[PDB]
């Protein structure tokens, strides 16, 4: 199974006072595992996962000199963008940024990404080869012709096909007691009358890892659809990750109804019936 | 671990 | 572009009253990231709650996690409160068991 380590950044103009709000989170697939808030005393990159802590001060030392170099990078970047789009100094702008790493199965490198946003919108992106750019507009096209002249994308892709990969391979070996560990969900299916003639079926997955997850209707062996509900796939605070799914159907005919889960976890996707 | 060169736009 | 969020009010874990438990506040798919949500019980605001560290979605749209620990009893009424530029009106979200 691949794994992934991606860091996203979000740098905030604050137009009446000071310096931007600036975020920086980083993950291994659905787990966090550092922060940095400039909002926050310590102005350090922060553990936010146990097998992170095992890195030494020198670890946290060069973190948080590369995320404060990050946040006046993007600082800079606010400025240049308003200018790009002539936006007045009254508005508060906002620059996301997310880059990061794939390993495969054979533990070696997969794929690259690294995204701009401007305002909640595609500014420019290395492509999937990593030597190229995609610039959405003509204010992106400057960015573009800038690194295309500075080759930022070779620099990109050595970080993002050795040290990017290379961090990620310790990660997943530190922390493999959670990260590489599937947590299959919790299932079950509840049932109550909405009606004397009517009832709802829902179908409960609980408590999985890694988010990824597909909760399905049949009728009688095919898929339904109709008469369905849902809930977007929300974390349970604890690091794992819940999803339901429910069907109305009419009463005493609940037997004709199964909910099919299908989880990394699972060997083979399960089915549920109520009794 | 975070980059390592930074590039403004 | 601006995006309005989507809410959700849940447990951490099955609702039993009288068992602590988490109480669950997930708000998605908006932008910008300036938001306000509080935890309610009863009306009235739970006074530390916390929430996870801003992060976005592919879409560029952010999600925070708002929690507080609780004790749920069958009397008792629980509800989320989210106010983003997007919303002309604070949304209230109230906690049902089964969600």
């Amino acid at each position: 199974g691949s794994h992934s380590m991606r860091y996203f950044f979000t740098s905030v103009s604050r137009p009446g006072r000071g310096e931007p709000r600036f975020i920086a989170v980083g993950y291994v697939d659905d787990t966090q595992f550092v922060r940095f808030d400039s909002d926050a005393a310590s102005q350090r990159m922060e553990p936010r996962a146990p097998w992170i802590e095992q890195e030494g001060p020198e670890y946290w030392d060069g973190e948080t000199r590369k995320v404060k170099a990050h946040s006046q990078t993007h600082r800079v970047d606010l400025g240049t963008l308003r200018g790009y789009y002539n936006q007045s100094e009254a508005g508060s702008h906002t620059v996301q940024r997310m880059y990061g790493c794939d390993v495969g199965s054979d533990w070696r490198f997969l794929r690259g990404y690294h995204q701009y946003a401007y305002d909640g919108k595609d500014y420019i992106a290395l492509k999937e080869d990593l030597r190229s750019w995609t610039a959405a507009d003509m204010a992106a096209q400057t960015t573009k012709h800038k690194w295309e002249a500075a080759h930022v994308a070779e620099q990109l892709r050595a970080y993002l096909e050795g040290t990017c990969v290379e961090w990620l391979r310790r990660y997943l070996e530190n922390g493999k007691e959670t990260l590489q560990r599937t947590d299959a969900p919790k299932t079950h299916m509840t049932h109550h009358a909405v009606s004397d003639h009517e009832a709802t079926l829902r179908c409960w997955a609980l408590s999985f890892y890694p988010a990824e997850i597909t909760l399905t209707w049949q009728r009688d062996g095919e898929d339904q659809t109709q008469d369905t509900e849902l809930v977007e796939t929300r974390p349970a605070g604890d690091g794992t990750f819940q999803k339901w799914v429910a069907v109305v159907v009419p009463s005493g005919q609940e037997q004709r109804y199964t909910c099919h889960v299908q989880h990394e976890g699972l060997p083979k996707p399960l089915t549920l019936r109520w009794e | 671990c975070v980059n390592g060169s930074c590039f403004t736009v | 572009i601006q995006r309005t969020p989507k809410i959700q009010v849940y447990s951490r874990h099955p609702a039993e009253n009288g068992k602590s438990n988490f109480l669950n506040c997930y708000v998605s798919g908006f932008h910008p990231s300036d938001i306000e949500v509080d935890l309610l019980k009863n009306g009235e605001r739970i006074e530390k709650v916390e929430h996870s560290d801003l992060s976005f979605s592919k879409d560029w749209s952010f999600y925070l996690l708002y929690y507080t620990e609780f004790t749920p009893t069958e009397k008792d009424e629980y509800a989320c409160r989210v106010n983003h530029v997007t919303l002309s009106q604070p949304k209230i979200v109230k906690w049902d068991r089964d969600m």
